[PDB]
């Protein structure tokens, strides 16, 4: 499975100041950024244009360029119309994209948050407020739903452009998406033994404290933390009574290793 | 509502004294997105810090990764200090020397 998500974050400080920035991820790899400071959308991979031609990329870019300006004017008009009922500062986030599953199946989504809380999605052929959203959003959403050209464009982008473009990305970016990078591991520290595993890709990994062939139950897996070179970091910890650390080992299984696990012995 | 940043500090390679490495400061779970992050060597701001683009998670909270080259040794401390509207004072997290 691979999820493609286009993430926009817009900040409106007051009448005269706002900014919009976006990033785009395929799975856990970044493919684009679009800075407010930038007139155009920047590539973060050699394959960020997927299989689109220079000309079809420009037209897709053109559409976003018009949308970014339209979006900013629309929110600034909405706040004037509502004023002073809805004060600045305002934060709007949008997450949109599609999940590519087994076979050639896919599902798309477009969710919108306001001040950090999910309020609106696009679903089927229309914009909707989600239950619990403030009721002042109903009227602006009704108005946006009257805009048939926007609705048709959004349905196209969600139902068609997205999975098409991501199929081109998955082909074009194959060598990066299927890359294998090997973890290195190291130990540190009743007390708490820590096994640190860093530099692996892709994300799935198995890390466990072992005595011999027996997995130690009290093993706690930490959160997955990113490195800055598109690899992952994880700690597994085990609280052990003082003395009883001899005979313990950290074991790491990962796709990149073959079936040559890393085994690191405490006190070794 | 504001959400307070969490800060995790950890090294790219096993920290071995005298060996050049990379120190990461991962800052997560915060809102709103305006934030200032510094990395500190002996309590002083480290000049060349690189930052990822800000992004956000499924729950809508923001995150960002800062990183800097560093050489651990047993006479230097390292930290990550964050200033955010959610806190009255900057919050500083020291590298625990192991991570
Ligand atoms: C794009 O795909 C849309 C479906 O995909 C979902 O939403 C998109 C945005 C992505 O996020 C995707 O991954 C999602 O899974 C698709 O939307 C569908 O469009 C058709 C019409 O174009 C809708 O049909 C109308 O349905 C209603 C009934 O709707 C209600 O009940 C159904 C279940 O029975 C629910 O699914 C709905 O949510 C509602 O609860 C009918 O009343 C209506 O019939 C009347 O009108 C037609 C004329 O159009 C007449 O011929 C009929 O006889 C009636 O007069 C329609 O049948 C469908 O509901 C909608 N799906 C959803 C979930 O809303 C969209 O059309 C695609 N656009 C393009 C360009 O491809
Ligand atoms: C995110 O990106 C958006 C989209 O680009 C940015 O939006 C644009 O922002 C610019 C600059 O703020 C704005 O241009 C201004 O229009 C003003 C009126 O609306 C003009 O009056 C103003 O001109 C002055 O500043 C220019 C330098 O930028 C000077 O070249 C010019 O000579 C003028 O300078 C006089 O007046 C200024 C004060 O404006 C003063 O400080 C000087 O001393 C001098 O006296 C600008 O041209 C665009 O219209 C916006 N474009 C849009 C909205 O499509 C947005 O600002 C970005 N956000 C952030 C935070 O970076
Ligand atoms: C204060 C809290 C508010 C909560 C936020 C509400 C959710 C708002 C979502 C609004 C999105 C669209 C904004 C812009 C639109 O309103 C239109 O102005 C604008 C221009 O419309 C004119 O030109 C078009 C030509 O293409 C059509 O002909 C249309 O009929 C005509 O009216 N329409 C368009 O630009 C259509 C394309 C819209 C794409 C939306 C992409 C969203 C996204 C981006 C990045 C990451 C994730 C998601
Ligand atoms: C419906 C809005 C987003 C969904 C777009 C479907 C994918 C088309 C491929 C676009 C690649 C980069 C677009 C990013 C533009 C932006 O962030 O505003
Ligand atoms: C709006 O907020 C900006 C950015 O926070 C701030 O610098 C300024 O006070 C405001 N700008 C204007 C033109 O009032």
């Amino acid at each position: 499975n691979y999820t493609f998500r286009c993430l926009q974050m817009s900040s409106f400080a007051n009448r005269s100041w706002s900014r919009t920035d976006s990033v785009v991820w395929l799975g856990d790899l970044q493919t684009h950024r679009w800075s407010n400071d930038s007139a155009t959308i920047s590539f973060t991979k050699p394959w960020s244009q997927g299989k689109l031609s220079n000309q079809q990329w420009e037209k897709l870019q053109h559409m976003f360029q018009v949308y970014r300006v339209s979006f900013t004017r629309d929110i600034q008009e909405l706040v004037k119309m509502m004023s002073p009922k809805e004060d600045y500062p305002i934060e709007i986030q949008l997450s949109a994209g599609c999940e590519m599953y087994p076979g050639n199946a896919s599902e798309s989504f477009l969710h919108v948050a306001f001040q950090g809380k999910y309020v609106v999605r696009f679903w089927g052929t229309s914009w909707q407020t989600v239950p619990g959203a403030p009721s002042w959003l109903d009227l602006p959403i009704k108005v946006l739903n009257a805009d048939q050209g926007t609705s048709a464009t959004v349905q196209m982008l969600l139902n068609d452009t997205c999975p098409l473009f991501v199929r081109g990305l998955l082909e074009a970016g194959k060598s990066d998406l299927e890359k294998q990078e090997k973890p290195v591991a190291w130990l540190s520290s009743h007390r708490q033994l820590v096994c640190h595993v860093s530099g692996f890709y892709p994300k799935p990994v198995w890390v466990m404290w072992m005595r011999g062939d027996q997995e130690q139950q009290g093993t706690h897996r930490g959160d997955f933390l990113p490195n800055a070179d598109e690899t992952w970091y994880l700690q597994a910890t085990l609280d052990v009574e003082a003395g009883e650390e001899a005979g313990l080992a950290c074991r790491v299984k990962h796709s990149s290793l073959g079936g040559q696990d890393i085994i690191l012995y405490w006190g070794s | 509502i504001q959400k307070t940043p969490q800060i995790q500090v950890y090294s790219r390679h096993p920290p071995e004294n005298g060996k050049p490495n990379i120190l990461n400061c991962y800052v997560t779970q915060f809102h709103p997105p305006h934030i200032e992050i510094q990395m500190l060597k002996n309590g002083k701001k480290i000049p060349k810090v690189e930052m990822s683009d800000m992004s956000f998670s499924k729950d809508w909270s923001f995150y960002i990764l800062a990183h800097t080259e560093f050489t651990p040794t047993e006479t230097d401390t390292y930290a990550c200090r964050v200033k955010h509207a959610s806190m009255a004072e900057p919050k500083t997290v020291y590298w625990d020397r192991d991570m």
